[PDB]
Parts: C-alpha cells; sequence; structure tokens
RNA sequence: UGCCUGGCGGCCGUAGCGCGGUGGUCCCACCUGACCCCAUGCCGAACUCAGAAGUGAAACGCCGUAGCGCCGAUGGUAGUGUGGGGUCUCCCCAUGCGAGAGUAGGGAACUGCCAGGCAU
RNA sequence: UCCUCCUAAAGAGUAACGGAGGAGCACGAAGGUUGGCUAAUCCUGGUCGGACAUCAGGAGGUUAGUGCAAUGGCAUAAGCCAGCUUGACUGCGAGCGUGACGGCGCGAGCAGGUGCGAAAGCAGGUCAUAGUGAUCCGGUGGUUCUGAAUGGAAGGGCCAUC
RNA sequence: CCGACUUACCAACCCGAUGCAAACUGCGAAUACCGGAGAAUGUUAUCACGGGAGACACACGGCGGGUGCUAACGUCCGUC
C-alpha cells in the first residue's frame, strides 16, 4: 500500500478542492485492475497456455483465470468450453503494489516510446490498455522465456466519467499527453 | 441400442441381484454401488457380473 | 396415359390424444388422491394441500373442496383444496 | 407480381371470407379505391390495376398499394384424381371484405384521380367506388 | 445488487416453510445488528422477537455484531418462546449460510430447548 | 398518540420505470482491518471474521412531478345461443348474451403484526 | 408401431393418400441432496484480434438455456457450477386418471434399510410428453413349494432375469 | 504518432402511420361441459347385475370445417 497511503493523503484533497465535490469518498479512488491476455492460440497448442499462465503468474504475483469460450464462433475455430484466456483481477494492498510497479519500472521500459493515450476511456473513466511486448516486466528473467507476449491492462474505476477520470489518473502522474 | 444389459451381483452372497445398462466403449471399469439387499435387509456393495 | 398416376404425401403421422386438462373443477369435493389436472408442464401449480407429480400432475393431499385461486407477484394460477 | 420473400408455411387452408373490412379510411394519399364487395385479389389482378392505375396519372404524384397477397392458393393439374396429398402453390391472393381501401392516390388532381380509378377498376373482379380523405 | 441476491437465496426455504404451515424462526443479520422473529404459520403474526437493538440485551452485551452477541440473543428470544409456549419451530436462515451467527443463534436456542 | 427506521407478510403494475429534491440522533447502507472461524476454478469483489474513523455518494427509504408503463368507463361496433327469413362463398329480422381496440378519465399505491429512535 | 403441433368448432375425444416435424435412444452422471450462481444480443474502450475469440463498463431483461423434434413449462429456476453420495432403494399402497380389453399412468401415506442437510425437510431416476413387443417355447441364478411305492433325483411351480 | 470534416450513394436497429395468419397471442365472447343448491314437471325417465339380440355399407338437409374449383346428388370429420 506503499501508494494506497500516497493516495489518501494528497490526491484525495486534491480532487476535492479543484472538482468542488460534496463529500470525500466522491473522489474516485481505483478499485481493481484486471489483467487479461487471450492466447487465442491454445487450439493450435494446448501446452503454451499453461506456459503463458505462469508467465503472467510471474508479471503479477497471482495464478490466472483460464477462460471458457462461452459460444462456439466458427470464425476463429473455437467450441465452447475451451481454454482460451488468461485473467487476474487485484485489489487492495497487491493492486497498489502492481500498480506502483508498472509506472515507475514498467512504463518506462515500453519500446518506442510516446506515452499512453488519453481516449480509451469507454465513455465511464475506466481505463483499458495493451501493452505491445511483454519483457517489459522484471519479474520474467530474460532469454528464459519461449516468446513475446502482450496482454491488456484495464483500471476500473468508481468515477462515472472520463473527466473525473482523467483527474484521477493524472494525480497520479500517469503518462498523458 | 450400444448401452448392454448387465447384472449387479450383491456381495453378501445372497444370490440377489439388480439389472442394469452400462455404456462399455467409455467408462470400461467396474461398477460398484452400495444397493439395498431385500434378503438380508441391509445395504451391501454390489460388483459388476454377467 | 387415360389416367394421370399421382403423388404420394409425407404428412400421415399423428401422436394419440393423451387426455390433458382439468378433471375436477372449482367447487368439487375430492378424496385424498383424485387427480385435479393432468398437465404438459406447470400451467397451474400446487397450493395448499394439493401436491405435484412428476409429470406435473396435480392431485389432492386431502379431502375437501377444490379452489383455483391467482397468487403471487407473477399471476400465477394456484390449485388449492379447504378442507371440509 | 406482389408475393411474400418467405413464408412460415407453404400451404395454408381454404378459410372463410367472412365479416368486414379493417383499413376503411384513407390514411396515406388524398383519394382511394374502396372495395363494395367481398372476394379474392389475385396478385396479376392487384398488378395489372396498378399497372393502369399508374400510368392513367402519366408517372404523377404517389401511389399506394394498400393490399398484399399473402394467402396461397393450391391447384390440382389437369386430369388428376381426388386425394394424394393437397395441390401445389399456383398462386397468391388476399383476402377482401366490404369497406377496405385497396388503392391510394396523392399529388394529383381529383378528377383525374377519379379517371385513373375507373381504368383501375375495370380489373378488378369486386365492386369499387371512390373515396376522399377525411378528418375524423 | 446486494438485498436482492439474499431475498432470491432465502425465497425456498421460506416458500417451504409456508407450505409445511411450521413455526418460522427468521434470522436477520446487518453488520452491526442481528434480529430474529418467530413467525406464525399463516406469515402475518409474530409471536415473540428479540434483538441487539433493545434496551434490556445491549448493557450485557459488550459489543454488538458478535458472536457472543449471537449467544446471548439466542438465548433471550428462545426462553422468550418457550415461556409462551412455543416449543417446536422450523429455521429459516432468510439466506444466510449456517456457519456464523446464524449458526450461533441456532445453537443458542438449542441448549435452552427449541426443537429444530 | 404523531413522525422516522428495520424485519415478516397481505396484495400483485392505480403498486412498475423515468426526472427532480431530501436523510444519518437511532436505524440502514456504504465503510475500517483480517494469522485467524470461513471463502475465491484467482481475487476479503461476493461470502466470512475483527471493528465503528468517515460518509449519506451510490444504494435504499421519503417527498414532488405524467415523459412512459399500467388501470379504464358510457355509447357504438364485431361476434354469437334460440327461433324465423333472403338476392344463401355471405348476410338480415325477433330475442338473449355482448367483446377487442379506442375515447373521456383515473393514476406517483393501499394495508397488517412486531421491534427500535425522536416528540408529546 | 410410438411422440409433438394444426385440422379439432375455448372440457375430453374426433376423419381424410389433410398440413408440418421427430422416435426405435442417452447418462453412474447428464441421477439424489446441500450450497452457490444467472442469460441472448447490442454499444463503448482494450496486444496480436479483424463483423465475430478472451477482458472492463453500460444498455437490455430471458428476446437465452433445456442431451435429441414440437408443444406446454421453467428465476423458489426445471437453466449453470462445486462438495458429498447411490433413493436409478425393497415389500406394499388410501385414492385417482385413461383405455372394449390386454394394459398404461399418477399418487400421499405405512414398514425396513439408506444418502445429503445444522435442521425444517428432500430423494421410489432424469423439466414433462417418443426411445417400444403379448403369449407360447426355452436359457440362467435362487427358492421355507411339489417330487407318480419310499428316500433322493430329473422334470415342474414361485421369485429374479435373458 | 493517435486526427478533423464533407457530399444528391447504400443503409441495419429504432420511431410514427398501415394491413395479414390453421400450425402468431400482452386480449377475449356466445354456447358447450363439470360440480353445488331450489322448485315444478316427467308411467325411473338413472345406475348396477343378469337372459336374448341385432348392428359395425349409411343417405340427404342445416350449422362449424379439412380436401376439391367455398365444383359435384364429390369426399372426409363435428353437431343437430
Ligand atoms: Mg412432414
Ligand atoms: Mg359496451
Ligand atoms: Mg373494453
Ligand atoms: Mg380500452
Ligand atoms: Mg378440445
Ligand atoms: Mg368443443
Ligand atoms: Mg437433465
Ligand atoms: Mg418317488
Ligand atoms: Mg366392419
Ligand atoms: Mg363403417
Ligand atoms: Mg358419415
Ligand atoms: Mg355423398
Amino acid at each position: 500500500a506503499k501508494l494506497h497511503d500516497y493516495y489518501k493523503d494528497e490526491v484525495v484533497k486534491k480532487l476535492m478542492t479543484e472538482f468542488n465535490y460534496n463529500s470525500v469518498m466522491q473522489v474516485p479512488r481505483v478499485e481493481k485492475i484486471t489483467l487479461n491476455m487471450g492466447v487465442g492460440e491454445a487450439i493450435a497448442d494446448k501446452k503454451l497456455l499453461d506456459n503463458a499462465a505462469a508467465d503472467l503468474a510471474a508479471i503479477s504475483g497471482q495464478k490466472p483465470l483460464i477462460t471458457k469460450a462461452r459460444k462456439s464462433v466458427a470464425g476463429f475455430k473455437i467450441r465452447q468450453g475451451y481454454p482460451i484466456g488468461c485473467k487476474v483481477t487485484l485489489r487492495g494492498e497487491r493492486m497498489w503494489e502492481f500498480f506502483e510497479r508498472l509506472i515507475t519500472i514498467a512504463v518506462p521500459r515500453i519500446r518506442d516510446f510516446r506515452g499512453l493515450s488519453a481516449k480509451s476511456f469507454d465513455g465511464r473513466g475506466n481505463y483499458s490498455m495493451g501493452v505491445r511486448e511483454q519483457i517489459i516486466f522484471p519479474e520474467i528473467d530474460y532469454d528464459k522465456v519461449d516468446r513475446v507476449r502482450g496482454l491488456d491492462i484495464t483500471i476500473t474505476t468508481t468515477a462515472k466519467s472520463d473527466e473525473e477520470g482523467r483527474a484521477l489518473l493524472a494525480a497520479f502522474d500517469f503518462p498523458f499527453r | 441400442g450400444i448401452r448392454e444389459k448387465i447384472k449387479l451381483v450383491s456381495s453378501a452372497g445372497t444370490g440377489h441381484f439388480y439389472t442394469t445398462t452400462k455404456n462399455k466403449r467409455t467408462k470400461p471399469e467396474k461398477l460398484e454401488l452400495k444397493k439395498f439387499d431385500p434378503v438380508v435387509r441391509q445395504h451391501v456393495i454390489y460388483k459388476e457380473a454377467k | 396415359a387415360h389416367k394421370k398416376a399421382g403423388g404420394s404425401t409425407r404428412n400421415g403421422r399423428d401422436s394419440e390424444a393423451k387426455r390433458l386438462g382439468v378433471k375436477r373443477f372449482g367447487g368439487e369435493s375430492v378424496l385424498a388422491g383424485s387427480i385435479i389436472v393432468r398437465q404438459r408442464g406447470t400451467k397451474f401449480h400446487a397450493g395448499a394441500n394439493v401436491g405435484c407429480g412428476r409429470d406435473h400432475t396435480l392431485f389432492a393431499k386431502a379431502d375437501g373442496k377444490v379452489k383455483f385461486e391467482v397468487k403471487g407477484p407473477k399471476n400465477r394460477k394456484f390449485i388449492s383444496i379447504e378442507a371440509e | 407480381m406482389l408475393q411474400p420473400k418467405r413464408t412460415k408455411f407453404r400451404k395454408m387452408h381454404k378459410g372463410r371470407n367472412r365479416g368486414l373490412a379493417q383499413g376503411t379510411d384513407v390514411s396515406f394519399g388524398s383519394f382511394g379505391l374502396k372495395a363494395v364487395g367481398r372476394g379474392r385479389l389475385t396478385a396479376r389482378q392487384i398488378e395489372a390495376a396498378r399497372r393502369a392505375m399508374t400510368r392513367a396519372v402519366k408517372r404523377q404524384g404517389k401511389i399506394w398499394i394498400r393490399v398484399f397477397p399473402d394467402k396461397p392458393i393450391t391447384e390440382k393439374p389437369l386430369a388428376v384424381r381426388m386425394g394424394k396429398g393437397k395441390g401445389n402453390v399456383e398462386y397468391w391472393v388476399a383476402l377482401i371484405q366490404p369497406g377496405k381501401v385497396l388503392y391510394e392516390m396523392d399529388g394529383v388532381p381529383e378528377e383525374l384521380a377519379r379517371e385513373a380509378f375507373k381504368l383501375a377498376a375495370a380489373k378488378l373482379p369486386i365492386k369499387t367506388t371512390f373515396v376522399t380523405k377525411t378528418v375524423m | 445488487d446486494k438485498k436482492s441476491a439474499r431475498i432470491r437465496r432465502a425465497t425456498r426455504a421460506r416458500r417451504k416453510l409456508q407450505e409445511l404451515g411450521a413455526t418460522r424462526l427468521v434470522v436477520h443479520r446487518t453488520p452491526r445488528h442481528i434480529y430474529a422473529q418467530v413467525i406464525a404459520p399463516n406469515g402475518s403474526e409474530v409471536l415473540v422477537a428479540a434483538s441487539t437493538v433493545e434496551k434490556a440485551i445491549a448493557e450485557q452485551l459488550k459489543y454488538t455484531g458478535n458472536k457472543d452477541a449471537a449467544a446471548a440473543v439466542g438465548k433471550a428470544v428462545a426462553e422468550r418462546a418457550l415461556e409462551k409456549g412455543i416449543k417446536d419451530v422450523s429455521f429459516d436462515r432468510s439466506g444466510f449460510q449456517y456457519h456464523g451467527r446464524v449458526q450461533a443463534l441456532a445453537d443458542a436456542a438449542r441448549e435452552a430447548g427449541l426443537q429444530f
């Protein structure tokens, strides 16, 4: 919670002063971070998915969820019930630890960096993004992983709109344009 | 009509039995069930037979 | 030819009538075990002193007078019995 | 040739043409052709009337078809005996009750619309009449 | 949401008890308080009640919302039912699991004398 | 006795949606923490436990308001049982029953038991 | 031969070489019970990834789902998931439905012995309706029955089965 | 590096106005049927058991329909 404490001492009041919120809990707070990574090639090789699951358990210290097909789609040759994806949800101290790790170490390590887009808020303030490459996390040992495998990071926030969503992210010195 | 009639014989040795069906191409292992034995009036293990 | 031979239909099949419906109506005095309605699904639900069988046959669980009523948030049709 | 693009079933019972009509008012245009009698309008009959009626007004105004052939009619072939299943669908018809408005017209003078409906009604088996729109 | 899910959980036991025509001991649980009512078979009238929102019970309770609070309210509700003449009831957890205070309340009622 | 709140019902849209406002004494909810009792195909989100710092934001309750949902006559029409007629693919007459849709309107529920808080 | 719908005229039933579709199974879990859970579709945002894979939010509210046709039913789910388990129990059976009959179906409750649940309780197969074949003749196991002078035995009977 | 517009093209979903349905139903009769009570009328007209049958080729007419051509002194059902 080394950034949870950082949140509650300045950021709450910072949004309070500049948005005229009536109560302090009206200042939004990030509730969970969902770590999604859909392999899409388990049909070709089941065995690449367990290795992929191990990769995501290294980057974030949690066992990932193996998602099911949930519906048969012939355009991709999938039948329902087949393992197709990997998922983790992080809340509380583990969530904050992953958040600070991402922003401080990993986000600078992005190749061909230009920062992050500020328009991917789905209209309701919840951020979602995709990293192009996976070696950027120091948890995984370079040269011991089979292939590069990106993933999607979505920040689900209590914020009801993107404007106050941007205030929360910016008060964390999130990389906006 | 792939499923075939099989006989479940009590392990109590009283000669009573039940009849049912089993698919033998899959699940080829024996079927075991605690079922009521009308002769000794108790629940005993019934084993696959026939 | 002098006559033109016809074809053949392909729709000749039908199944036997199952004699479904309400056996005893409102106001009937029934014994225990009497069948009130024979159903496919639960068009009528079981109320007080009325039981529902495996094929959703509603039967009397007591002697008395049959009564139909509408209850519940969904306006479903229940069958109950006033013990008499 | 008016005809449903697809149907739930390809054959239908004969039925009965009873009762009065629904849609007895001029709801779209300003003038209308209203059926006085009852009977069946084939798609060919409806379409032949439409050709004469649209050609009468020199392709002016707007023309509305208010009826649709949705009832299929089967006919047994020549020299086949009774039975051996129902016949094959030959054509489609609409059932017409007294008072139903069959065609509507707008954008043209009343004296021209009256003449156009005369030529159009010459193609229909059922008695018709000329009606205009009214405020209810 | 939360309350709607709990009602859907409780509904099957509630309707089954109504069909059986059994006196039903309903338990309610909130983070600060726990509630218990003995309900007549017709379901509209209550017979006895005991809760931690009560002047008599609160002074003894150090902190309401505890298992000891559940034991106190269970003994209290059980003695009131016993002295009115009600001896056989059916438990209605009201969509809660029989693990903590619901189990604690039920366990408290057992020693004092209810039959369920 | 009046108001507020919680629980269990009656009832099953006149009762449900939407829009706006309003409440934290108690209550309710959010909420604090979690080796633990207990739990997550992972995750204290839910469930559970230990608590009461903050807050009524959401939710929930209450108040107001017809943009809907809903209820809804009178009259007429359709149909129709019995008997009788015609120009008989369909109608009509005597008599009885009499819709559906729509219209004028109504309408922001009413109510029972107990428990608590405030006031008298 | 059997099941579902319409014809079939608002109880049941109702014909045609009338209009349309299915069955001759499957499952020791896909059954019992306890606990838990709730879709289709669309919009917005998001690595490969696009109309359409996994993810977050929203709308929407069953427009999904049911092992297999159709109808009726299903949220207290009868739909989905997990733990434990064999009640897919044995002898009966008030009463009732449906058939000319053969027969078919439903069933509380009683007895014995069980499973799940803290308990109230639930369980005598499966959301229901097709998945089927009389009698004779034999085969197999058991049996407190019979046994052509008697004691056996063969054969027969009864029960369970092919 | 993510962009912002535009035109007389196509245009799904949705809205408003229209119809149609044996295998459509958020509505819904008249009758018919089942049951309870009451009077009057009816040579028990009702049920059960037993002795004896015949009959199981129907026809037309009305009304409600399928089939046929709302053709047939056609054909197949319901009801009188
Ligand atoms: Mg067919
Ligand atoms: Mg009227
Ligand atoms: Mg009306
Ligand atoms: Mg109306
Ligand atoms: Mg009928
Ligand atoms: Mg009828
Ligand atoms: Mg099943
Ligand atoms: Mg001898
Ligand atoms: Mg004969
Ligand atoms: Mg004959
Ligand atoms: Mg005849
Ligand atoms: Mg004849």
